[PDB]
RNA sequence: AUAUUGGCGAGAGACCGAUAGCGAACAAGUACAGUGAUGGAAAGAUGAAAAGAACUUUGAAAAGAGAGUGAAAAAGUACGUGAAAUUGUUGAAAGGGAAGGGCAUUUGAUCAGACA
RNA sequence: CGUGGAGGUCAGUGACGAAGCCUAGACCGUAAGGUCGGGUCGAACGGCCUCUAGUGCAGAUCUUGGUGGUAGUAGCAAAUAUUCAAAUGAGAACUUUGAAGACUGAAGUGGGGAAAGGUUCCACGUCAACAGCAGUUGGACGUGGGUUAGUCGAUCCUAAGAGAUGGGGAAGCUCCGUUUCAAAGGCCUGAUUUUAUGCAGGCCACCAUCGAAAGGGAAUCCGGUUAAGAUUCCGGAACCUGGAUAUGGAUUCUUCACGGUAACGUAACUGAAUGUGGAGACGUCGGCGCGAGCCCUGGGAGGAGUUAUCUUUUCUUCUUAAC
RNA sequence: GCUUGUGACGGCCCGUGAAAAUCCACAGGAAGGAAUAGUUUUCAUGCCAGGUCGUACUGAUAACCGCAGCAGGUCUCCAAG
RNA sequence: AAACUUUCAACAACGGAUCUCUUGGUUCUCGCAUCGAUGAAGAACGCAGCGAAAUGCGAUACGUAAUGUGAAUUGCAGAAUUCCGUGAAUCAUCGAAUCUUUGAACGCACAUUGCGCCCCUUGGUAUUCCAGGGGGCAUGCCUGUUUGAGCGUCAUUU
């Protein structure tokens, strides 16, 4: 919550068998927004935790209320 | 270790999420036997072997 | 000192996990399986070892499709589907 | 609820296929809401919704093809019959009645007659 | 009893050569056309310490009669040859330290 | 027509009865051991029904004491019965380098039968 | 005489209490044993005639399980060492904080990694077991959170070696062979303007592949930031590789740059096949020379300590990454 | 001075102290190219992109192997007065 | 005289014998003939509103379609439109599908979630570079098809 009010991050869980493009491109597509770029890494419990940084013309703080989770 | 091959990983992984203990609402069920987690693991008591 | 001072370094693996059957029984070096016989084409398994054939034998698994086998047979092998009655 | 099988196939390819994106917006949905709530489980009953048109709309693409393959030799190995590896190799029993056109002459000229002891 | 040390050896398990630093094997020029109609040129290179061999080697580079392009030779070097040196082989080569000849 | 300690489906027994019977009546080829091949356990039973002890009190708590449920808590998720070794308590007795034993009787305790 | 099971029978016993267990209570038998009372208990069980056997334990360093005396006993004594107070808490020799006394003494009891572990990391809660005293503490327990890369590793390469393939052995599982007695394969563009890519040359004959998280190897640094990530995020500033490409400059009417006697210079300054050269790319010890970081040190500008006495003093800050 | 780095040297050897990917250069001159305008991206500037997996922590008189929080064993870098 | 030791009993311990149970085991007998390149047996990782396992299943994941039944499921929550009904159900049946990563396991590898090639399509100003979607490429052998090789060899040109 923390990367999304001061990072401009919208964080997700992501599918494993999909890659840097994948992501970038679903989020671009599900969510009418721009992307910067996108980190990824494997958590302990075995899934993939996606760091998606939107470009500067987006808030993703707005961005996270609006697919609506607070 | 401390640089894994994914597989590797993956083994740990799941092994991490094998390690709660009972959900006690199963305790309530109707002809319920199980008492506690009778395979739960420690990692100073019981080597993985990977 | 044969013995637990020379234990102490006891720190690298003859065997990893076996692709085939998932084990730790893959010599790396070999670069063949000791429980299962991989990558050989056939499964080791010996008549003088029956725990171990007992062990691993068709049932001790899921039988995704075997299982099914004993029921179409008994249905002579029905292909389509079945209709409609009443109540 | 729960969308019906027999209810989506009256429906057409596209008006499926759409169905589907809205069920698949449903669950993203719901799924962030779960977690939020202590229990979701209309959630259950979306992601058995969503196998359900995918079913229907495989069942129908499938009875397609099947079709404009029923009656050839020659059509994909998954809608040929499954049977049995024997089974399926087997002599057919045209293959199989054949008799030596020699034989034939014999089993007309002789065939085991019907009789009866007594008197 | 056991098997004894000399029977050991022919299965060459701890006991095969030990190559990682040879130069290469020793050989004469192969038979061709020039060598044995008449006489080739060749420059010695190079002479050079082979690891676990006596004497030393000879780099000794030829031309190719057949495509354009050089393939060197490695000789067993002669006591006297030297880089730089001219080397024939052949029939009808002459009779100095270096050459080769039938 | 013959074979069959495998497979599927069935009917059976002067068979075993939880240390028995297959190793496994149970999340058993599990847990655990071994580098590996392999090795491989223990472990069933509250009650008809959880009615699984509200409430009060002492306690930091675990629990104890009451109360309550119940046919029974001399059934309390340590739970049917609940032997023995071995232990606590109470009561009785004996004991100057073991104890226990045989025949016999005193003393104590305890008891049957028979009288009519 | 006694046990488990079987045929017959007593229309046998029993929830108004079967079986079992307990009892220096009674009775029958020479004895194996039988019978009863009382207590406990809870669902089945026995007499007689016969049938049947996995049918009787004190021993087998017997098997499994349980239990003693030993005994509150041996012991809990290596690694110099502890102390006062507060706070917390039901509880403090042992937790937290402050004070003091020490230790490791940079060949560390410091700061990091390789193998191996796999969540032990971090927060919160927390003491039944566990840490051979304790426990409010923990690598324990419950619940959660945490591991961000074009530039770090892997990935590519080849080493000892491993190992498919035409093959040759072997009854066969398979053994031998690795470029070997093999018809072993693919790049550059041209020819197309039926059109997407057939033929036209010319090559090149290299013959799998796996095998290094220390060998070889394209390229990133500083500052900042977290409870827990950082050469990975944030900030700033770079670099390499692939792909596209236009603008500028350079060059040409002596077409494919000039200058320098030369070593050679430069912002550029076309170049297919084929060939060659170099780099990758390399032992060890010794003294000598130089660099960097550390060490020592003067002045000055700050801050701290000592000051009965003495000391223009003791201690510390004064830095500069890749590119 | 100390640690490290590096240079030109020197001693030693019946020891003379890897390989390959990969990069560049050169010899060659097939070819393609200007004046009504051509050639040039090994000069400068400019555009786009860079996947997959690992990354926590311990590395030891308690996070590894010795039945264990065992006086044992277990490869290494930094190093003040 | 206590304490202590020992013996007996009662109440209480410790331990789990014994009795009685039995969705198991064993053995006999009868009927039956069905694994797999249409990817088997086996492995690994996953999947539930709230599951660690056992059981089930495969990104359509304790299930989807169909059929029979005819009102449950149940530990709690839940739906509530589903109860004179194309209809409950952790139901039965099962003819239709889905079926991750693998395995004889098949593009090459594999202590790597490592590395190619080909076709169709979509995006990036692209036959060539990058990216997303779909579909493909193991080996031996048989019949056939096509393209070929060899003075092995027959004819036919001028
Ligand atoms: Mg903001
Ligand atoms: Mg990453
Ligand atoms: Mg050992
Ligand atoms: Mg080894
Ligand atoms: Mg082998
Ligand atoms: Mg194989
Ligand atoms: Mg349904
Ligand atoms: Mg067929
Ligand atoms: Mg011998
Ligand atoms: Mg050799
Ligand atoms: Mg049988
Ligand atoms: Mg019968
Ligand atoms: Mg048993
Ligand atoms: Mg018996
Ligand atoms: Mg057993
Ligand atoms: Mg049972
Ligand atoms: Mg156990
Ligand atoms: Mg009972
Ligand atoms: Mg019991
Ligand atoms: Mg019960
Ligand atoms: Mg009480
Ligand atoms: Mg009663
Ligand atoms: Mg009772
Ligand atoms: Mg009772
Ligand atoms: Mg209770
Ligand atoms: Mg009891
Ligand atoms: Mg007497
Ligand atoms: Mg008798
Ligand atoms: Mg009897
Ligand atoms: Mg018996
Ligand atoms: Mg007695
Ligand atoms: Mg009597
Ligand atoms: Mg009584
Ligand atoms: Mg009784
Ligand atoms: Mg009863
Ligand atoms: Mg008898
Ligand atoms: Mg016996
Ligand atoms: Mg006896
Ligand atoms: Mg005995
Ligand atoms: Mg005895
Ligand atoms: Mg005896
Ligand atoms: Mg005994
Ligand atoms: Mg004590
Ligand atoms: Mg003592
Ligand atoms: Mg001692
Ligand atoms: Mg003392
Ligand atoms: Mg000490
Ligand atoms: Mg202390
Ligand atoms: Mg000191
Ligand atoms: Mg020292
Ligand atoms: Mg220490
Ligand atoms: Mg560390
Ligand atoms: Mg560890
Ligand atoms: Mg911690
Ligand atoms: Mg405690
Ligand atoms: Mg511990
Ligand atoms: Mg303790
Ligand atoms: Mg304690
Ligand atoms: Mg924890
Ligand atoms: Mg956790
Ligand atoms: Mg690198
Ligand atoms: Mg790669
Ligand atoms: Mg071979
Ligand atoms: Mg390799
Ligand atoms: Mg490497
Ligand atoms: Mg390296
Ligand atoms: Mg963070
Ligand atoms: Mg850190
Ligand atoms: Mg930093
Ligand atoms: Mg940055
Ligand atoms: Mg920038
Ligand atoms: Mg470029
Ligand atoms: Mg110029
Ligand atoms: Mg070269
Ligand atoms: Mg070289
Ligand atoms: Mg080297
Ligand atoms: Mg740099
Ligand atoms: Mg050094
Ligand atoms: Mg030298
Ligand atoms: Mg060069
Ligand atoms: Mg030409
Ligand atoms: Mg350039
Ligand atoms: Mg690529
Ligand atoms: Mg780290
Ligand atoms: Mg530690
Ligand atoms: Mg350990
Ligand atoms: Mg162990
Ligand atoms: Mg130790
Ligand atoms: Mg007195
Ligand atoms: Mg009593
Ligand atoms: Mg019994
Ligand atoms: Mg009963
Ligand atoms: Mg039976
Ligand atoms: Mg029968
Ligand atoms: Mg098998
Ligand atoms: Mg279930
Ligand atoms: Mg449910
Ligand atoms: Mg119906
Ligand atoms: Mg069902
Ligand atoms: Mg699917
Ligand atoms: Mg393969
Ligand atoms: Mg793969
Ligand atoms: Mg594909
Ligand atoms: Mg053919
Ligand atoms: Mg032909
Ligand atoms: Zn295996």
């Amino acid at each position: 919550m923390k990367k999304v009010e001061d990072g401009n991050i919208l964080v997700f869980q992501v599918s494993m068998k999909a890659n840097k493009y994948q992501i970038k491109k679903a989020v671009k597509e599900l969510y009418e927004v721009d992307v910067l770029k996108v980190n990824t890494l494997v958590r302990p419990n075995g899934t993939k935790k996606a760091y998606v940084r939107l470009t500067a013309d987006y808030d993703a703080l707005d961005i996270a209320n609006r697919i609506g989770y607070i | 270790a401390a640089q894994k091959s994914f597989r590797i990983k993956q083994k740990m992984a799941k092994a991490k999420k094998q390690n709660r203990p009972l959900p006690q609402w199963i305790r309530l069920r109707t002809n319920n036997t199980i008492r506690y987690n009778a395979k739960r693991r420690n990692w100073r008591r019981t080597k993985m072997n990977i | 000192g044969k013995g637990t001072p020379s234990f102490g370094k006891r720190h690298n693996k003859s065997h990893t996990l076996c692709n085939r059957c998932g084990r730790r029984s893959f010599h790396v070096q070999k670069k063949t399986c000791s429980s299962c016989g991989y990558p050989a084409a056939k499964t080791r398994s010996y008549n003088w070892g029956a725990k171990a054939k007992r062990r691993h034998t068709t049932g001790t698994g899921r039988m995704r499709y075997l299982k099914h086998v004993s029921r179409r047979f008994k249905n002579g092998f029905q292909t389509g589907s079945a209709s409609k009655a009443s109540a | 609820a729960g969308v019906k099988a027999y209810e989506l196939r009256t429906k057409s390819k596209e008006q499926l296929a759409s169905q589907l994106v809205d069920l698949k917006k449903e669950l993203a949905e719901l799924k962030v809401q779960k977690l939020s709530r202590p229990s979701l489980p209309k959630i259950k009953t979306v992601r058995k919704s969503i196998a359900c048109v995918l079913t229907v709309i495989n069942e129908q693409q499938r009875e397609a093809v099947r079709q404009l393959y029923k009656g050839k030799k020659y059509q994909p190995k998954d809608l040929r019959a499954k049977k049995t590896r024997a089974l399926r190799r087997a002599l057919t029993k045209f293959e199989a009645s054949q008799v030596t056109e020699k034989q034939r002459k014999k089993q007309i000229a002789f065939p085991q007659r019907k009789y009866a002891i007594k008197a | 009893g056991r098997v004894i040390r000399n029977q050991r050896k022919g299965a060459g398990s701890i006991f095969t050569s030990h190559t990682r630093l040879r130069q290469g094997a020793a050989k004469l020029r192969t038979l061709d056309y020039a060598e044995r109609h008449g006489y080739i040129r060749g420059i010695v290179k190079q002479i050079v310490h082979d690891s676990g061999r006596g004497a030393p080697l000879a780099k000794v580079v030829f031309r190719d009669p057949y495509k354009y392009r050089l393939r060197e030779e490695i000789f067993i070097a002669n006591e006297g040859v030297h880089t730089g040196q001219f080397i024939y082989a052949g029939k009808k080569a002459s009779l100095n330290v270096g050459n080769v000849l039938p």
